[PDB]
């Protein structure tokens, strides 16, 4: 039985343990998410469409490439229109049309991006710095932020620097759209909504519940491996969850 | 030994779960314990090309479909058996005459579709073991069928835009669509497309904004989301119809999902310089008379990382490419 310790606010281990949920064993497949969102596969000249058939007759100027042309000044000619009256002429969208498979592999994705979270290496490479982290899967105890514990934001940014969150949260500082940064993942029904108010205050820490991860957070710019904290009561139900959806 | 259905089903998991190698060797030694006569010859034919798809091997892919549309010509057989009307539908997409021979092949999908949309209503006023279930399953087969007008009308605006009747059969088709699938974002985005060369560009926009109404305020996995390459389309449609902001959203959103997308580098950088001459011409009129400025500036950083990726991605749409560098040289001249 693989476990996972928990550390309290002073940033030691409170003796306490959870079990590691099983999602974190899903098999890792870098390219999964960029796959879900693929129109042709190894297409390099137009991706997104089925490329326009001329047949006897001469390709439209804007067919074939994806930039602008040039256009006339707006106030039979319905296909002259199609061809050439417009900046970006209608195409053929490339239409996947075994919708379940690429459900299913959303599914997976949304598992293959948690455990790629709890990677170290995988991690590093898409640039947080997580040298000073004491363990990952990393779990916090929920009791640090039960309630008006984390409120402030003094509690907040304190708590995230005895973690080990400071180098990733400072990274930041440096030079909405904050993916780069740590993902406080909390249990609505148990911790509250307080905790919330004082992170949103942090820049690059973002937050989510456990039951609303999605994609767009656990693979920013469909690149797996972020740095997330959890809490206790988190990582507890988080495995039910996933089997929920 | 082992039922041969089985290993479809595994075959089917496998490529759910991304593991596309698997998946095609499962799949074919599946098929071996089925052959062209066996009862779900057609369903295996048809994993076979969905596989060979995702692979990227088009004219596998090709041979896979065809194979099971000689099995199950009519497409009468039960999904499980023998595939189902998606058969019909790829050929079309992948035809190399294009034109007549995909809206042919449209068409014959299309009839699957109507028919399994109508046996899924009579079975509704029969007994059914859930409404719920007959509801959600006709709701998206009444989907599939909107995007396969929908696909016609776009072959009708490429392929054959030279029929004389090419306007007429799109009108046709985005009646029935938005007939059939009225909470469907794409059936609305179909009807801007048509509006656009048709020279009613308000009504392209009204049409637009009511295709983003149903999907913008939904979660970012929601079904109700429309695929990226159908999102791609759409910032098109957008930047077309001086839609602009709207189009800064989408692609941020469609960045956040990949961002090794030139095509969607570019978009965005275009969308961004388009508003900024907008706002610039407004410069005087304007409260913020620099806001162009800074507009241009995430132009630049767009198109810049656009060529970036391209560059990486080893990309071959070389017109883009060379568009994108005049756009950056522009804004640089204006400062």
């Amino acid at each position: 039985r693989p476990t996972v310790t928990v550390f309290g606010a002073d940033g030691k281990p409170t003796g306490a343990t959870e079990v590691l949920p099983k999602v974190f064993s899903a098999p890792i497949r870098p390219d999964i998410v960029k796959h879900v969102h693929t129109g042709m596969a190894k297409n390099k000249r137009q991706p997104y469409a089925v490329s326009e058939k001329a047949g006897h007759q001469t390709s439209a100027e804007s067919w074939g490439t994806g930039r602008a042309v040039a256009r006339i000044p707006r106030v039979g000619a319905f296909g002259n229109m199609c061809r050439s009256g417009r900046m970006f002429a209608p195409t053929k969208i490339w239409r996947k049309w075994h919708v379940k498979i690429n459900q299913g592999q959303k599914r997976f994705a949304t598992a293959s991006a948690l455990a790629a979270s709890a990677v170290a290496p995988l991690l590093m490479a898409r640039g947080h710095q997580v040298s000073t982290v004491p363990e990952v899967p990393l779990v916090v105890d929920s009791a640090a932020v039960a309630g008006d514990a984390v409120a402030k934001t003094a509690a907040a940014y304190k708590l995230l620097k005895a973690i080990g969150a400071g180098p990733d949260v400072e990274k930041v500082k440096k030079s909405h759209r904050q993916r780069r940064g740590p993902l406080i993942v909390y249990s609505p029904e148990h911790d509250g909504k307080e905790l919330v108010k004082g992170f949103r205050n942090i820049p690059g820490v973002e937050t989510c519940p456990v039951d609303a991860l999605n994609l767009l957070q656990l693979a920013p710019g469909g690149h797996l491996g972020r740095f997330i904290v959890w809490t206790s009561a988190a990582i507890k139900q988080l495995d039910a969850v996933y089997e929920s959806k | 030994s082992i039922n041969p259905k089985e290993l479809l089903d595994r075959a089917t998991t496998l490529l759910e779960e991304g593991d596309i190698e698997t998946a095609a060797k499962v799949a074919r030694t599946a098929y071996e314990h089925i052959g062209e006569n066996g009862r779900h010859a057609g369903a295996a034919l048809t994993l076979l090309g969905q596989i060979h798809v995702e692979l990227g091997d088009i004219d596998a892919a090709r041979n896979y479909y065809a194979a099971a549309v000689k099995v199950d010509e009519d497409g009468s057989l039960p999904e499980e058996l023998g595939g189902g009307p998606e058969k019909f539908l790829w050929l079309a997409q992948l035809s190399e005459e294009g034109g007549h021979d995909s809206v042919a092949w449209f068409e014959r999908g299309a009839t699957v579709l109507r028919a399994q949309i109508q046996s899924l209503m009579d079975s509704l006023e029969q007994r059914p073991l859930s409404r719920g279930q007959v509801e959600a399953a006709i709701a998206d087969k009444r989907r599939r069928l909107a995007e396969t007008l929908c696909a016609v009308v776009e072959v009708y605006m490429t392929d054959l835009s030279w029929e004389d009747d090419a306007e007429q059969r799109c009108e046709a088709l985005i009646t029935e669509a938005t007939m059939i699938a009225p909470e469907w974002p794409e059936t609305w985005q179909t009807v801007a497309n048509v509006r656009i060369s048709q020279e009613r560009t308000e009504e392209a926009r009204e049409a637009l904004r009511r295709s983003l109404g149903l999907w913008t305020h939904l979660p970012p996995e929601d079904p109700g989301v429309p695929p990226f390459p159908s999102r791609v389309s759409l910032v098109r449609l957008l930047i077309e119809v001086d839609m602009e902001e709207e189009a800064l959203e989408v692609t941020e959103r469609l960045i956040a999902e990949d961002d090794l997308s030139v095509e969607v580098w570019y978009l965005g950088g275009y969308a961004r310089y388009r508003l900024g001459e907008k706002e610039r011409e407004a410069s005087g009129q304007a409260s913020e008379p620099e806001a162009w400025k800074d507009t241009w500036r995430s132009s630049r950083k767009w198109l810049r990382q656009c060529l970036k990726v391209f560059e990486a991605e080893e990309y071959e749409d070389e017109r883009l490419g060379e568009h994108a560098k005049e756009l950056i040289a522009s804004i640089i001249g204006e400062l």
